[PDB]
């Protein structure tokens, strides 16, 4: 199963992104064609605007965790230079 | 104009009977609600919750007391309709074929009285209002929005600027803070167990007719009448046709819901007082000595030289015999008022029935109701409600997404999800139902599904007996395995 | 026996008095006479001084605390004008 | 750096196979469904040969025939997957496991996904999961006062006192091999520099998470409810 750090640290990176005036939405499902499991982030703000979207696939959720909380770190430093 | 038929509506929600019919279709039909009403778990329920003592003996639960208000309530209803019978004014009412539903109603009405009330009673009650009293803070929306606005919930604030969002916010943080047994009764009928009962029979379980978001002073022509919460919001518009299904005005009230009243005035005090020799607390010596330094002579009199087991079944028949036959000329002389629904007194509120009736009273709080045991039990009672309501906080605490993502199905929850999935079928179910008729786009939403929220853990907390809460409240705290 | 929800909004009117720099007496008994039960109020200040003093009778006490607190929310909007 | 030693790729092949097979087999020991809704559930949630074989040929004895079938599906695949990419493996750099797109994936997942709605959802074990949880909490809460202590006063009571007696007994409730090797690591440290604070600080912790994690559950549990005056 999903190791707790990975989630505390994914759990971290969503309020630092919210503090910062933003919203995160979540959406998952798993594809039996790709034999794996998807996870899809749309970035908002406070108007519901969506701004950006990603969807990673995995079979293994440790990674995919890993590899969201990486996307949504970089996007905060992306956008964290000013508004 | 008095026409009983006008009252006695034997229509249903759902697939109601339509047409006309005679008298054996009509008395098929309430039997068939008195089978559904019998045959309940509610009533299975009842069967192990507390009256006053302890469950171990032989003391009384809530089923026995409820079988006793519902024989006083066929005794005075048969007494009404044999005094209307013999002044002719039996066919003048429009009652000449509708004596059966009468009994009827009025038995099943005696029946459920009790079907609402929390786990321990008054001190259940108590600790849930003061819970939610706590967290939503309802005396700081009672005018313009101020400063130092002490709730809790960021969507439930009074954020100057808006006037027609804030009247919503009062009326919901008003509302959660008056939970009461017969409110929670209409909804546990209605809603949580869809018995789909006829018109006259719910509203022969309408006791009191304010409104749980009030907030003032009532009219003086109602005080009586709206001294205590009577539905909440959520059922509102319910209660609305019900109104139209029986004639009723605003703040009003269904004729025979009068007598059972009286009903569960009478048995409410001798009952105890018999348990009372039955624990081993005092004897029949003690009975009359304190009766007599409290104080009549007809009853006492003959009770106490007529008997130098046996001597309670000899109390009762002089106390009914000398309570009923009042009960029916106060039902029978005031029966316009009573009929139009704003008759703002009781049958039995300065005769000497009164007087009877406190005697008793006074003699089981000064003999029975201090005793520590039941003392003990309370604040136990008090704690163990308590305790699993701050159990139970985390799920209040979440996000509409996070939430409304829970109850689809989660990862990211486990803690939350463990404990949503420990709630009952029933009440999840009502809740989806109640959210799926939001308009999702409207701006009052969040508080609308924040309400249901709080119901829901409210329904769990109130479904519960006295023994499951107090087991569940020592497993959920690792105290028992 | 007393609802808990008209207890509690007496004590939010007694203390909303009392935060207002003001003293609520609270007596009661029984008078057997008129067969029912009595209350009276009596306010004060800081200094002791006696300023309203009503009393009410009822046989039923939910209706008698219902108007203790209509009683005590109309002398706070007489007196919270100023002073 | 950040390498791998190549046997162990092997014992996690088998970490994985068993992981499934057993809880199943449990379900039905502790009476909650029986064989018929196995073969139903697991026909629903879905191959031909080992659930075929298992279904048919057996119409205590039937989980001996499952699992044979699984294991002389699975083993030579893992051996073959072993020896086709055995330099990688014995370099250490190899990126992926053994068994994980072939119908032992499919046969894996179909096992684990059954399990997960079948047994993993019952009220039991979410309510020990619940319980296990809040004892672990209260330990902690209850060994707190041993945290908030200062260098010179843990350093003392470490020595031998009077001006901690509740500190004194909670320390001497502690384990002789924890306190050794706490005593032990901290020895070694040079008591002139300025991280000494730290590096103390952190091997109070670790001296904390070792006594937690050296218990049982039901010895965690008895003293849970010991020390919160709950039983004698």
């Amino acid at each position: 199963r999903l190791y707790s750090g990975n989630l505390a640290a994914f759990k971290a990176a969503t309020n630092k992104l919210f503090q910062l005036d933003l919203a995160v939405i979540y959406d998952d499902w798993y594809d039996a064609y790709t034999r794996k499991d998807c996870i899809r982030l749309r970035i908002e703000d406070r108007s519901g605007n969506l701004i950006d979207t990603s969807t990673f696939y995995h079979h293994d959720e440790d990674v995919l965790f890993n590899m969201c909380t990486d996307w949504l770190n970089h996007m905060y430093d992306q956008l964290k230079d000013w508004k | 104009q008095i026409d009983f038929r006008k009252k006695i509506n034997w229509h249903r929600r759902y697939r109601s009977p339509q047409g006309v019919k005679t008298e054996h279709e009509i008395l098929r039909i309430f039997e068939s609600d008195r089978g559904r009403i019998i045959n309940s778990p509610a009533i299975r329920r009842l069967q192990q919750k507390t009256q006053v003592f302890p469950l171990e003996a032989a003391v009384r639960t809530r089923l026995t007391h409820s079988m006793e208000v519902q024989q006083v309530g066929r005794y005075i209803a048969k007494e009404i309709l044999s005094r209307l019978k013999e002044l002719k004014l039996l066919e003048a009412y429009g009652l000449d074929e509708l004596t059966g539903p009468f009994e009827s109603i009025v038995e099943m009405s005696c029946l459920m009285h009790d079907i609402g009330n929390p786990p321990f009673g008054h001190f259940g009650e108590a600790a849930i209002n003061d819970w939610f009293r706590q967290r939503l803070h309802p005396e700081d929306a009672e005018s313009q929005p101020l400063t130092d606005d002490r709730c809790s919930v960021a969507a439930l604030r009074l954020r100057d600027g808006e006037e027609p969002l804030n009247e919503l916010r009062r009326k919901i943080r008003q509302d959660l803070c008056h939970f009461e047994g017969n409110a929670q009764g209409i909804r546990l009928v209605h809603t949580l167990m869809r018995m789909n009962l006829t018109w006259a029979q719910v509203g022969g379980i309408l006791k009191y007719t304010r409104p749980a978001w009030w907030r003032g002073e009532t009219p003086e022509t109602h005080h009586y009448l709206m001294k205590k919460p009577g539905y909440y919001l959520s059922e509102e518009a319910y209660i609305a046709r019900l109104r139209k299904e029986l004639n009723l005005a605003l703040y009003s009230r269904f004729p025979l819901t009068w007598i059972m009243e009286a009903a569960d005035d009478i048995s409410y005090c001798v009952a105890d007082l018999e348990d009372a020799v039955e624990k081993r607390i005092f004897t029949v010596e003690q009975l009359y000595h304190h009766l007599h330094e409290a104080w009549f002579s007809l009853v006492v009199e003959n009770a106490w030289e007529k008997s130098r087991d046996q001597f309670f079944m000899y109390l009762r028949v002089n106390t009914l015999n000398k309570l009923v036959p009042y009960a029916a000329q106060r039902f029978i002389d005031n029966l316009p008022a009573i009929f139009a629904g704003t008759f703002n007194h009781a049958l039995l509120e300065a005769s000497e029935c009164s007087d009877l009736l406190k005697l008793y009273k006074n003699v089981a709080v000064k003999h029975v109701f201090s005793h520590p045991d039941v003392e003990r039990l309370e604040l136990q009672g008090y704690r163990v409600i308590s305790g699993l309501l701050e159990i139970y906080r985390p799920l209040l605490s979440l996000s509409l997404s996070d939430f409304t993502e829970l109850v689809e199905k989660v990862k990211r929850f486990p803690i939350e999800s463990r404990l949503f999935h420990k709630l009952s079928t029933r009440h999840r179910l009502a809740y989806v139902e109640a959210v799926s008729k939001l308009p999702s786009d409207s701006p009052e939403f969040p508080l609308w599904e924040y309400y249901y929220r709080c119901r829901l853990l409210q329904d769990y907390i109130s479904g519960m007996t006295d023994l499951y809460a107090w087991d569940e409240y020592r497993r959920l705290m690792a105290v028992e395995q």
